[PDB]
RNA sequence: AUUGGCGAGAGACCGAUAGCGAACAAGUACAGUGAUGGAAAGAUGAAAAGAACUUUGAAAAGAGAGUGAAAAAGUACGUGA
RNA sequence: UGGUUAUAUGCCGCCCGUCUUGAAACACGGACCAAGGAGUCUAACGUCUAUGCGAGUGUUUGGGUGUAAAACCCAUACGCGUAAUGAAAGUGAACGUAGGUUGGGGCCUCGCAAGAGGUGCACAAUCGACCGAUCCUGAUGUCUUCGGAUGGAUUUGAGUA
RNA sequence: UAUGAUGCCCUGACGAGUAGGCAGGCGUGGAGGUCAGUGACGAAGCCUAGACCGUAAGGUCGGGUCGAACGGCCUCUAGU
């Protein structure tokens, strides 16, 4: 009877979600956590409908 | 072997960076630490020390101190600065037009200063639009009413509410607290 | 995706690709280590549905009872806001970065 | 005035037709508190262990 | 990945289902790959090993001998080519073991139950 | 957690945070609130005047349901209104266009007055107002509706 | 509802003085009139190829020779504090 | 030259741990070595911090869903909070730009500056006002014993302001 | 432009301490990310009056032995 699962409150866990959306926008973040994108298009990468 | 007159190595007391890792606020702290070092007015290491504050010692205030504020005479176009969040008040209804500048403007606040004409300023916009501070006010919410505060200093004879848990008849309200059982306090 | 079409059968076999749909939108895929910062290939229809999602001044919310955060600060920019107009001209004039010795 | 980024075929061949940030990407970027949460979150998959 | 809930990625289950597996799945666990010209003779990858084929040894100390299984020792997991020996320093001869899942199969050993099996996967037998 | 606890920095002292002269031992003044009216006299006796004894009648079998009785002072009120509709509800205060605000169906017993609503007349039902609020809610013009 | 029985699936669990008393012929060996108490004990090597043969000795073993990538891997066997 | 280490010489240096006013003790543990080995987890809470909303707040009892013990969404109620006081019946917070005065950060105006004046949030002190209780006063009307208006009191509350 | 603003730099005062409080770091088993890290052309461990770094917890290397897995960093966690 540990306390295993934590409660977040769900404003907080929409806002995490928020910023971590937000944080896939410009590629200083992106190229700071590996991700070998050093060649690609503009960034975020949207791509049509077909796939 | 010096003689020790005062404490040695003693911290003095105050914060000089808040313990808060928001990073947003770190900019504000590293804009105002700039413009208190160099532009020398008293407005500047106000709000300098208020971004420091914990979030107890910034209490919310509510619009219609903003509105008393704005009423007091004299301050009818100034632009009032809260260091801290503002939030709404269902209970003012005619309210002016003047510009308010916080930190955070709680949704019903945004839309009744919006709706009134006036205009919610995020703190690096007043420093753009007041280098010194002309023509400001400061408001300041109470600190003391905190449901904690009324427990403080608890002993005889001061009333200042006991710590407890559910209240009513038959929670501490025998021999210690009226006249007929034992004595009173 | 928005509207999977044997999509995710399609990536789930190649190592590495997770694919998620926007209504999901895992904060565990999308900051992982805690580490903000994806490789996210949105699709067009994930785009503009995450434009319904999320909300803005325009469409509401589709999250009962929810606005996007805001700002306590409009330009992420320090040194644009110090320099630009208005700061300098109430800006004593400098000192030298590191002092002199004097004595 | 959103950025407009151009919706980009399969085979490369950047279309023209471009499409609006939805200001989601305008959000505050607040790395303390996806890290707070990602703790808080990434705890809830956990089975319990315990000695007889 | 793993889809159903009926089988176990669990490492203990699986070491545990093989190295106490029976006899009759032993033969299942000791199948052999064919050769490319048995795949164009007969239009299958694999059987299970029998101790009358002639096999080939494509991996190991013994790569590229060949000759025909003695016996299939299902308790080591191996199988005894005749050919593959080691003599002893007092002048004997002892086999050694090789796994059949190294092993390429040349030709087979057909009765029925080896035709009906390749008419189960697939034949296109002669 | 445990690797920002306190005990993880007093690894290497002996006693561990709780001094070598009077030792950490079991339960050195009873288990609980034991002694209240003894040797821990004085902390019950100030903190918590009023711990010992009986005072009231007693009451057998109590229901909060006889006790539901949430009270909304005069000067929330208008919450109780849609907020689309108040500005309409404001503008032009005459009767005949009077809102009607139900304070049962809101959850909320009774009224009480707290101090100077608008001049706006508005029919107000309630279960039960105080001396104060009636006189105030007829000074705006609007009348009061018990129901029940 | 479910620490029992059967059949499954998993873990930010323990990793052999831990985890069940028991990873091994463990309620075993052994103690006790008895009720009951109740251990210790994993890993040579890919494969026994586990040392043919010569020589000293009554023999055990020795020293060569040999196996094996390696016997500072030889069954008193991973490393070996 | 220098470092390390052993030895040499000069001078110094009593076994650590523990209770104890006081230990090298003729006080107690310790022959030695390895591995094990002691302020944890939970229920409910206090103070302070950090975060999200904010007159509100809490998705997770449960439902929809699923790349399915995670993730994402959600209607109800319900907990705490926005109102106190009494044993209880009950009653229930603006006289007055929600007051006065004093001290108060900051702002504004004049002044070269020094200073003068206005405004004074938070907070302290104090006088008042309002609400509940208690002790009184007790009117217009009265199912003719009810109803309590008004006005008070070295009273009182864990109240409003 | 070219680097850290929880930095860099100037000036001054001061620095014993049991019980105790607080802060800053070192070390261990596991989890997420990361260095497209190391590794049978030899990991990890063990021995080493051999060497370097930190005030110290500790780190790093050279040699010998060895035979398969393991380390740094941003974070989580405890049977540390």
């Amino acid at each position: 009877w540990r306390k295993w699962n934590v409660k977040v409150n769900h404003n907080e866990k929409r806002y995490a979600t928020a910023s971590a959306i937000a944080a896939t926008a410009v590629a200083s973040l992106v190229l700071a956590r590996g991700h070998r994108v050093e060649k690609i298009p503009e960034i975020p990468l949207v791509v049509s409908t077909d796939l | 072997g010096i003689d020790h007159t005062s404490k040695q190595h003693k911290r003095s007391g105050h914060r000089t960076a808040p313990k808060s890792d928001n990073v947003y606020l770190k900019l504000l702290v590293k804009l105002y630490t700039f413009l208190a070092r160099r532009t020398d007015a008293p407005f500047n290491k106000v709000v300098l020390k208020a971004l420091f504050l914990s979030k107890i010692n910034r209490p919310p205030v509510s619009v219609s101190r903003i509105a008393r504020a704005l009423k007091q005479e004299g301050a009818a176009n100034k632009t009032v600065v809260v260091v801290g969040t503002v939030t709404d008040d269902a209970r003012i209804f005619e309210f002016p037009k003047t510009t308010v500048a916080a930190l955070r403007f709680t949704a019903g606040a945004r839309a009744k200063i919006v709706k009134a004409g006036g205009e919610c300023i995020t703190l690096d916009q007043l420093a753009v639009r007041a280098p010194k501070g002309q023509n400001t006010l400061i408001l300041r919410g109470p600190r003391n009413s905190r449901e904690a505060v009324r427990h403080f200093g608890m002993g005889p004879h001061k009333g200042k509410a006991p710590r407890i848990l559910s209240t009513g008849r038959k929670f501490e309200r025998a021999r210690g607290r009226r006249r007929s059982k034992g004595f009173k306090v | 995706y928005a509207e999977d079409n044997g999509i995710v059968k399609a990536l789930r076999n190649v190592p590495g690709v997770e694919t998620a749909n926007v209504a999901s939108l895992n904060l565990l895929q999308l900051a992982p280590g805690a580490h903000l910062g994806r490789f996210v290939i949105w699709t067009e229809a994930a785009f503009t549905k995450l434009d319904q999602v999320w909300g803005s001044e325009t469409v509401a919310s589709s999250k009962v009872g929810y606005t996007l955060p805001s700002h306590i600060i409009s330009t992420s920019d320090v040194t644009r806001i110090i320099n630009s107009s208005e700061i300098q001209s109430a800006i004593r004039p400098a000192g030298q970065a590191t002092q002199k010795r004097t004595h | 005035s959103r950025p407009q980024v151009t919706v980009h075929s399969l085979t490369g061949e950047a279309t023209a037709n471009a499409l609006p940030l939805p200001a989601v990407f305008s959000a505050p970027i607040r790395p303390d508190i996806v890290h707070t949460v990602f703790t808080s979150v990434n705890k809830n998959k956990r089975q319990a262990y315990a000695v007889s | 990945a793993k889809q159903s809930l009926d089988v176990s990625s669990d490492r203990r289950k699986a070491r545990k289902a093989y190295f106490t597996a029976p006899s009759s799945q032993r033969r299942v666990l000791l199948s052999a790959p064919l050769s490319k010209e048995l795949r164009a003779q007969y239009g299958i990858k694999a059987l299970p090993i029998r101790r009358d084929d002639e096999v080939l040894v494509v991996r190991g100390s013994k790569k590229g001998q060949e000759g025909k299984i003695s016996s299939v020792y299902r308790l080591k997991f191996a199988v005894q080519v005749d050919k593959v020996t080691k003599e002893k320093v007092n002048g004997a001869s002892v086999p050694i073991n090789l796994h059949p899942s190294k092993l390429v199969i040349t030709k087979l050993h057909l009765d029925k139950d080896r035709k009906a099996l390749i008419q189960r996967k697939g034949g296109k037998l002669e | 957690p445990s690797r920002f606890t306190k005990t993880r920095k007093h690894r290497g002292h002996v006693s561990a945070g709780k001094g070598r002269i009077g030792k950490h031992r079991k339960h050195p003044g009873g288990r609980g609130m034991a002694g209240g009216q003894h040797h821990h006299r004085i902390n019950m006796d100030k903190y918590h005047p009023g711990y010992f004894g009986k005072v009231g009648m007693r009451y057998f079998h109590k229901q909060q349901a006889h006790f539901w009785k949430p009270v909304l002072n005069l000067d929330k009120l208008w919450t109780l209104i849609p907020e689309d509709k108040r500005d309409q509800y404001l503008k032009s205060a005459s009767k005949e266009t009077a809102p009607v605000i139900d304070t049962l169906a809101a959850g909320y017993g009774k009224i009480l007055g707290k101090g100077r609503i608008p001049n706006v007349p508005v029919i107000v039902k309630a279960r039960f107002v105080s001396k104060l609020a009636e006189e105030k809610i007829r000074a705006a013009g609007g009348v009061v509706e018990l129901i029940a």
